[PDB]
């Protein structure tokens, strides 16, 4: 199940990218943000096949949950920046979002993804 | 000179060939030995090439197909070099077959029945399939080429063609689509944007997970009833369940050794077994 | 497209003497290199094939080395039948990408 | 080059001479005939016509009507001279029989014909594509009728009769094919230009009538063993 | 003994295109691919890609993929080549070359060469 979680996990997150960028009310965007922290924490817990037999006091595990906690933390700035009703810096939050994802997530994601499929 | 064409002869072979090849061989000689009480150590041999050759030359069937769009060891490879030993292995084969209806106390028209009827059955309906539709119609030879290598391997020991063979290998039938789908899952992104179509592709990604499951865990369920109605010595492939449940967590290395495994401990079961205590033997 | 690269451009020997190139490629390409000799107004013709197996017809003075990524074809005594362009070809990914070219000269 | 040139010659011979060939074919044929559980057949049955009905609706997909009318006719005259010869050696046998019938090469060789523009072009292209349809349809109507036919001394008797069927299906569709049909093919287009599969077929058709070598030249020792089987299996012993 | 005889030298005018023909004789034709080599002003050989004769299944090179397109006339043993909407920049040597007689040999027999001029 573990390549296939992430899969999903993935597309939901593209999913609600899009939701976000057709939305037009609040609260929709308000329970996204929502669904994007529990999508990343579930995330967060999926190691990487590529970093197994190392220890978890790597530089590179620290770098992704780095990764994965300034995408938390814009999620975060996205809540209370879209909480009031404006949801067009919320896009613009999202869009950065986007940069940083595939500045390192979309990158590291990719690969882990790759990885887990080869040995099964 | 030889190591250069050493490396050529893996051009014939699939991850699934040794599950699909010499384990239904292994185990028809065992059920032979199991129902008769005589083995013969040269038929074995016999029966071991007669078999490889005929799917080796059904696999360079489907490697021709790979110069078409430029899928295609570190060699130039030109399209006659897979002819030409796609020739030579099925002639092995004839001459294999010829000297164990030499040897043996089999009639030929029963031989010739299952060599060029079923085991070499397949050519008959490829050569039209196309290089989209080959791994489609591979399940089908597969499914037949199992429990079909058991039987041939059977008969040429005791003399006559039976049955039961071909219920022995089911699990071993089961466990070679395994392998198989568990194959066509990971290439499912490149043959979906190269045009080609697989059973993957055509059913998704869930019910390709049901599917490899059901796959994976019937041969289990299928020992189990062996094991305690029939004779506790046939549950001894169920020592291998613990790599099954990491491999159903972790979703074709692993897949292809743990076929390994099961065929090993499901031969060494059929031949522990006590006198009289599996069916139809 | 695997960039491959020569280094003299340009040739002076001497009749006798040992000579050495330097097909150099840009990535790792296993043992998969051709050395082709195009005389003036022919054809390239085959000397050696994947580094070092040497072609029969060809005069035992054509020897090639090296693997990896560097790779050297050498002759060790050059006539007037050796003044030729010499290009480096790499038969391992698709498209197949030739060398630059090394001229002798007298 | 040795054998194309001989089917091109037969192409040529029959398309040139539809009404005295087709009146000999039937002839003949009036001259044999006139002369003197239930599971396992609705199966048979049930995905014999769903195969039929594959192909049909394959076929469907070209967009042209005459090619229908072809492909309809071919199966009717098939379908008749097995009969004959099944009566001959002797309803319940069709299941087997229409598994073995092949429309594609009927289709394709009418394909061929269909790309003509002229009534004179028509015979030529008959011809043409009897070269490259003969030796493929020929060498497959070999195997399969020998890969069947070891069935028929196997010694289990529904096997044997299952068995006889499908040679004797294979030899009467192989006939036809050979003999009247590409009379038939020839005589209904001479007798009606507005056919239009010149530009999707004329780059296709070269391509597509190529089967992969690795199953043709394995087919070749596959029919050399099988006449061993045989001939050691009637005469020998 | 194999050998690939090919066409003349071919003058052409800007937009046109051309057909060069490789006679290939000495061998059986739809065993072995038949590619196709250009050796431009400056002695630069590029590979512009190759063709099966059997089916007529080509596979170019990403660089000639749109003004170079093979073909095959397995009747008469003959390969090849139409450049479509030349330049000043396509006057070049074109070579035919197919592979050793045996497993692991390079290309041995080459042509002889077009001298296409625009
Ligand atoms: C992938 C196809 C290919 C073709 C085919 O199907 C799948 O595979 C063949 C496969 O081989 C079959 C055989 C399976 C096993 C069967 C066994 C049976 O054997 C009997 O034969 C007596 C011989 O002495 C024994 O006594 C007797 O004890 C025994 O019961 C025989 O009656 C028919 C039989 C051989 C079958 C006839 C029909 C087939 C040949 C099948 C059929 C064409
Ligand atoms: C005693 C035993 C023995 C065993 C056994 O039992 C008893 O007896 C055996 C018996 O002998 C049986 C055989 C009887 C004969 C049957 C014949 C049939 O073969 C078909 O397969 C091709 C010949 O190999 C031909 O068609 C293709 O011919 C290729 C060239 O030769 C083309 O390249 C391809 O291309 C075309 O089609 C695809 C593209 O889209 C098109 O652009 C293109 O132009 C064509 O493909 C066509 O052919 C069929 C696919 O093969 C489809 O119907 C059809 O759609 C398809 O377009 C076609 O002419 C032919 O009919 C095959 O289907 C099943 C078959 C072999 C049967 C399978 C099962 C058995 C072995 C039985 C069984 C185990
Ligand atoms: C599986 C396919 C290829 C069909 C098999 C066809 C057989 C009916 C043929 C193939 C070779 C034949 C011959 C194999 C060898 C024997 C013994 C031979 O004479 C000997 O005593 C020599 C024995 C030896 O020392 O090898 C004469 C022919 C004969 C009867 C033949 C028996 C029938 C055989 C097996
Ligand atoms: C044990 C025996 C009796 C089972 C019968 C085996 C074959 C008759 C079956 C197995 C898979 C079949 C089909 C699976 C799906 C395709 C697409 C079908 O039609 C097309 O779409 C044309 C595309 C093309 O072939 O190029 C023709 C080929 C093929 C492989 C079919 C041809 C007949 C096949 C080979
Ligand atoms: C499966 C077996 C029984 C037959 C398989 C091969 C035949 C379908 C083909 C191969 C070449 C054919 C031709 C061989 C020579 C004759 C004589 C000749 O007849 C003429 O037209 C007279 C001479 C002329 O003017 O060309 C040409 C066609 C014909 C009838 C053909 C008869 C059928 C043949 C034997
Ligand atoms: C009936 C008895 C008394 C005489 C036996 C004669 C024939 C049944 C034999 C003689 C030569 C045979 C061959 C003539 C040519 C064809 C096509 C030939 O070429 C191919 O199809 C190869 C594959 C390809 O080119 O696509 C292969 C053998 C074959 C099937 C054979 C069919 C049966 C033939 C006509
Ligand atoms: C070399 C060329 C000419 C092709 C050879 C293929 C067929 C023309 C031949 C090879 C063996 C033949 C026979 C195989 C076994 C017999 C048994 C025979 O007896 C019965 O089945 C019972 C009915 C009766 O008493 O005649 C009927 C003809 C039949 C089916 C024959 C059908 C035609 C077969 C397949
Ligand atoms: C597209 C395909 C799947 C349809 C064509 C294949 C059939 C010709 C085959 C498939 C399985 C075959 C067998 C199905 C079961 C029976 C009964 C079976 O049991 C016996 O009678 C034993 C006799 C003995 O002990 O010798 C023997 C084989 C037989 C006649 C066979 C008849 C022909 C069958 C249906």
């Amino acid at each position: 199940a573990r390549r296939l979680a992430l899969e999903d996990n993935w597309e939901t997150l593209n999913d609600n990218l899009k939701v976000i960028e057709k939305a037009d009310n609040a609260a929709q965007v308000k329970d996204a943000l929502t669904k994007m922290r529990a999508a990343a924490l579930d995330a967060q817990k999926a190691t990487p096949p590529k970093l197994e037999d190392k220890s978890p006091d790597s530089p590179e595990m620290k770098d992704f949950r780095h990764g994965f906690d300034i995408l938390v933390g814009q999620i975060d700035d996205a809540l209370k920046l879209a909480n009031e009703g404006k949801v067009k810096e919320a896009q613009a939050a999202a869009e950065q979002l986007k940069t940083t994802r595939n500045a390192y997530i979309q990158k590291y994601l990719e690969r882990a993804r790759s990885t887990l499929q080869k040995e099964v | 000179s030889w190591r250069q064409k050493c490396a050529s002869y893996v051009l014939a072979l699939r991850p699934w060939s040794f599950s699909a090849s010499l384990t239904p061989v292994a185990l028809g000689s065992a059920l032979a030995y199991r129902s008769q009480g005589v083995l013969d150590p040269r038929l074995l041999v016999g029966c071991a090439v007669a078999v490889l050759a005929v799917h080796g030359a059904g696999n360079l069937v489907s490697t021709y197909y790979d110069f078409s769009k430029g899928i295609d060891v570190d060699r130039i490879l030109e399209p006659q070099d897979v002819v030409r030993f796609g020739v030579f292995l099925y002639t092995l084969g004839c001459v294999c077959a010829a000297c164990l209806y030499y040897l043996s106390t089999l009639k030929l028209e029963h031989l010739a029945l299952i060599y060029f009827g079923g085991l070499s059955g397949s050519f008959l309906y490829t050569g039209g399939i196309g290089f989209k539709y080959v791994a489609l119609g591979d399940l089908i030879i597969l499914i037949t080429f199992g429990p079909l290598a058991v039987m041939f391997a059977y008969a040429v020991q005791v003399g006559s063609l039976a049955i039961f063979p071909l219920v022995y290998a089911i699990p071993l039938a089961l466990s070679t689509e395994a392998i198989l789908h568990s194959n066509n899952t990971r290439d499912m992104e490149s043959d979906q944007e190269a045009g080609i179509v697989t059973l993957a592709i055509l059913i998704g990604p869930t019910f390709s997970y049901v599917l490899y499951n059901t796959l994976l865990f019937l041969p289990y369920l299928i020992f189990s009833i062996l094991a305690t109605h029939c004779s506790i010595s046939l549950a001894l492939p169920l020592l291998t369940i613990p790599m099954a449940f990491s491999l159903e967590r972790q979703f074709p290395q692993r897949t292809a050794k743990l076929n390994l495994l099961l065929g090993l401990f499901y031969v060494f079961g059929i031949i522990l077994a006590p006198a009289g205590s599996l069916p139809r033997l | 497209d695997i960039l491959l690269t020569q280094s003299p451009a340009i040739l002076s020997v001497s009749p006798g003497e040992r000579v050495s190139f330097s097909c150099r490629a840009s990535q790792s390409i296993g043992t998969s290199i051709h050395w082709y000799q195009q005389r003036t107004n022919g054809s390239p013709r085959l000397v050696i094939k994947y580094a070092s197996e040497s072609i029969s017809g060809i005069p035992s003075r054509f020897s090639g080395s090296g693997s990896g990524t560097d790779f050297t074809l050498s002759i060790n005594s050059v006539e007037s039948e050796d003044i030729a362009d010499y290009y480096c070809q790499q038969s391992n990914s698709w498209p197949y990408t030739f060398g630059g070219g090394t001229k002798l000269e007298i | 080059d040795k054998l194309s040139r001989l089917f091109r010659m037969h192409g040529l011979f029959v398309a040139s001479h539809p009404w005295e060939v087709i009146v000999g074919t039937v002839t003949l044929t009036i001259c044999m005939m006139s002369m003197n559980d239930i599971i396992i057949l609705t199966i048979t049955r049930c995905i014999a016509i769903l195969y039929i009905y594959f192909q049909f609706q394959n076929l469907r997909q070209l967009g042209s009507r005459y090619i229908l009318g072809i492909a309809g006719l071919f199966t009717i005259f098939s379908s008749f001279v097995f009969s004959t010869v099944v009566i001959h050696f002797l309803n319940e046998a069709l299941p087997f029989f229409l598994l073995l019938i092949d429309l594609s090469r009927a289709s394709a060789l009418a394909k061929f014909a269909l790309s003509s523009n002229s009534q004179d072009e028509v015979r030529e292209n008959i011809a043409r594509g009897m070269a490259i349809l003969g030796p493929t349809f020929t060498l497959d109507a070999l195997v399969e009728c020998l890969v069947i036919g070891v069935g028929t001394m196997s010694g289990v008797r529904q096997l044997e009769i299952m068995c006889c069927f499908g040679c004797m299906s294979v030899l009467a569709n192989y006939f036809v094919f050979m003999t009247f049909f590409p009379a038939c093919v020839s005589l209904v287009l001479e007798l009606s230009p507005i056919w239009q599969l010149s530009h999707f077929a004329r780059v296709l058709e070269e391509e597509e009538n190529r089967p992969n070598p690795v199953t043709q030249r394995v087919k070749m020792i596959m029919s050399l063993g099988l006449v061993l089987v045989h001939a050691h299996s009637r005469w020998i012993a | 003994e194999v050998q690939l005889q090919q066409s003349g030298p071919e003058l052409v005018k800007p937009g046109a295109s051309v057909k060069m023909s490789c006679k290939a004789s000495g061998y059986s034709f739809t065993g072995y691919f038949m590619n196709w080599v250009k050796q431009s002003h400056g002695k630069s050989l590029e590979w512009i890609g190759r063709i099966n004769p059997y089916n007529g299944d080509t596979f170019y090179n990403q660089k000639f993929k749109g003004k170079a397109t093979l073909t095959v006339d397995k009747s008469s043993r003959t390969a090849h080549m139409e450049l479509r909407s030349l330049t000043s920049a396509d006057s070049a040597l074109y070579f035919c070359v197919r592979r050793g007689e045996d497993y692991g040999s390079s290309y041995n027999y080459w042509g002889q060469g077009t001298t296409v001029t625009v």
